[PDB]
């Protein structure tokens, strides 16, 4: 995921599906003028493509 | 009487002081011989990993406490991301140095002091007396040697373990980011706090052995003495090194407390 | 003593740290078991957690 | 057979502590004993307790009350200085003060006793050694265990509130109000069983090594030794599960 600004959130912060944890966060890196944040969640929940 | 007792204590003091020169030129063997001793223990304690285990299972206590009880307050409060910045000032600034003081004083301490007492009592000082060498040059003065030379692996072990035990049972047992409580610690932690806790650490081992080189050196009755001397020289052990953090903390973040949070 | 240099401290000794390792155990779940402490659980369906724990 | 070795030794030490559990509910009490040790360990483990706990508690006050004027909390202070002292520091200065002195103590006493063929003298005459020495000195060592924990919270306490009070000039209302803010009934109820266990368990350590001592010329000594080690060992590691279990219960929760 891109976001424009990634402030306080670190590598193995988690990751929610409605307040419930499903996976962690893998990683954080500069990319131009935007963040790019790859993070995964446990492949037992679904999530909508958009 | 108490001003004799503290003048032989001091000419004790002086006198495996003045002999360490002495000591590291002419006994560079028995210097090994006690380094390896004291980092690997002796007798029935050296078979579990000596004074290395003693100082590691401590240390993982004390950070083990230090998370819990921190996570449990301020999960309570509300305020629960904190604990890695409040983990690292509770381990450096007060509990990891007295800790590591008092398991160094029960081990090393109290196994100089039962070697020096046995020494006492089977005339081997005698022995070493009557071929000519100075006894407080050979013993004590090898001995403060070997254990200047064995604190700061033990130092940095026990603070290496008690990090790992605080950042074990926050990050998993409470289950809190690596990431944050990483942050929040490498934030708030200045090297220059670990570089004087070391020298306190350094101070502090060079006085409990002294104390404890006094307390066997000069054993009397037998073998039933030396074990009441290795209890006298545990107080005194105990009460010189929480002085001796006192004072160093007292000195050094008197005026500048050396930690920035608000504006 | 002859009690205490007798030929059984294997036995003892398991026996003891068993017991040692089931009062730590129970003890730290006293609160929690079920046999002693059982309450009915109900449930509730809700958009989101909101910060609950 | 590498675990089998100081298995033998666990299981000596718990079949003697069963023995002495059996002697106190079944036999009759020794009371004199019981007095003579309860005062033996007081006065080899009162000053060293005070002179140990009063630069702890100084210390930690200093750190908490420099840290949280950075923070800008620093009329919450004493809630910290209770909650430390309460359920750490007391216990703590208890196993330290306990082990070191009265522990080593009692190892070295029962180990005069044993290499002075007592023990073997005591046990011709038909006696039981369980009894008429290791209840005394176990009930003793609990007793002043708890007295000790008990002093020892008392004095940080207030040595806590005048080194931040004269020194630190924090407010003395901020602190005296505060105290019972994350502090109550089962942190003094946590810190009474630590207490009592810590001394149960140091007065059977000791009691266990000096009746098995291996005479010699630095057998006492080893003894000694080796006594006070275990003694830190098991105290931390109780204290460690007791922490666990009394944070369980909380005050704030």
């Amino acid at each position: 995921a891109y976001f424009p600004e990634v402030l306080a959130l670190y590598p193995g912060d988690k990751v929610l599906i409605m307040g419930v944890r499903v996976g962690s966060i893998d990683s954080i890196e500069t990319a131009g003028d935007k963040m790019k944040v790859v993070f995964h969640f446990n492949n037992k929940y679904k999530v909508p493509e958009n | 009487r108490f001003l004799d007792s503290m003048g032989h204590v001091a000419w004790f003091v002086v006198q495996a002081i003045v002999h360490v020169p002495h000591a590291f030129r002419h006994y560079r063997r028995e210097s090994l011989r006690l380094v390896a001793e004291i980092g690997m223990g002796t007798g029935a304690m050296a078979v579990i990993g000596g004074t290395v285990a003693i100082i590691g299972f401590v240390t993982l206590s004390a950070g083990s406490l230090i998370a819990i009880q921190g996570f449990a307050s301020l999960g309570n409060i509300g305020v629960e991301a904190f604990t890695g910045f409040f983990a690292a000032l509770a381990n450096i600034r007060v509990v990891a140095p007295v800790v590591t003081g008092q398991a160094l004083a029960a081990t090393v301490g109290a196994g100089a002091t039962a070697e020096l007492g046995a020494m006492r009592i089977s005339e081997e000082v005698d022995a070493l007396e009557v071929m000519g060498i100075k006894s407080i040059s050979y013993l004590v003065s090898t001995r403060i040697m070997a254990g200047a030379i064995v604190i700061i692996p033990l130092y940095a072990m026990a603070i290496l373990l008690s990090f790992m035990s605080a950042q074990l049972v926050t990050t998993i047992f409470y289950s809190q980011s690596v990431g944050t409580y990483e942050h929040y610690f490498h934030t708030f932690l200045r090297v220059d706090d670990v570089m004087w806790s070391f020298l306190e650490v350094i101070i502090m081992s060079v006085i409990v052995m002294l104390n404890h080189c006094y307390f066997g050196y000069f054993a009397s009755g037998g073998a039933v003495g030396v074990g009441e001397a290795v209890g006298r020289s545990m107080r005194t052990s105990l009460i010189a090194i929480v002085l001796v953090v006192l004072l160093a903390s007292l000195a050094l973040y008197g005026t500048d407390p050396n930690f920035n949070l608000t504006v | 003593m002859r009690t205490l240099q007798g030929s059984d401290r294997f036995r003892k000794g398991l026996m003891g740290v068993i017991v040692v390792a089931l009062i730590i155990g129970v003890g730290s779940t006293l609160t929690s078991v079920p046999m002693l402490f059982a309450v009915p659980t109900y449930y509730g369906q809700f958009a989101d957690t909101g910060g609950l724990n | 057979g590498q675990l089998e070795k100081p298995l033998a030794t666990v299981g000596g030490f718990f079949k003697m502590s069963v023995m002495t559990g059996k002697a106190l509910f079944t036999r009759p009490f020794q009371w004199k004993e019981f007095v003579l040790q309860s005062w033996f360990l007081i006065r080899v483990a009162f000053l060293p307790t005070l002179a140990v706990s009063i630069p702890l508690t100084v210390l930690i006050i200093f750190t908490l009350n420099i840290l949280l004027a950075e923070f800008g909390a620093a009329d919450v202070s004493g809630a910290g200085a209770a909650l430390g002292a309460v359920t750490q520091l007391g216990p703590l200065v208890t196993v330290l003060v306990v082990a070191g002195a009265g522990s080593t103590a009692i190892c070295a006493d029962l180990g005069a006793r044993t290499v002075r063929e007592e023990i073997d003298a005591l046990e011709v005459l038909g006696i039981d050694p369980i009894e008429r020495l290791v209840v005394p000195r176990v009930v003793a060592s609990t007793f002043v265990a708890f007295m000790l924990n008990g002093a020892v919270i008392t004095i940080g306490l207030v040595g806590g509130f005048f080194f931040g009070v004269y020194i630190q000039n924090v407010s003395a209302g901020a602190y005296v109000s505060t105290l019972t803010l994350l502090t109550g009934f089962p942190e003094v109820l946590i810190s009474v069983v630590k207490a009592t266990l810590f001394g149960m368990i140091a007065g059977l350590v000791g009691c266990y090594r000096g009746l098995t001592v291996a005479g010699g010329s630095k057998g006492v000594g080893t003894a000694v030794n080796e006594t006070l080690v275990l003694c830190v060992v098991a105290l931390f590691a109780v204290n460690v599960v007791l922490t666990t279990i009394g944070v369980r219960f909380g005050t704030g929760r």
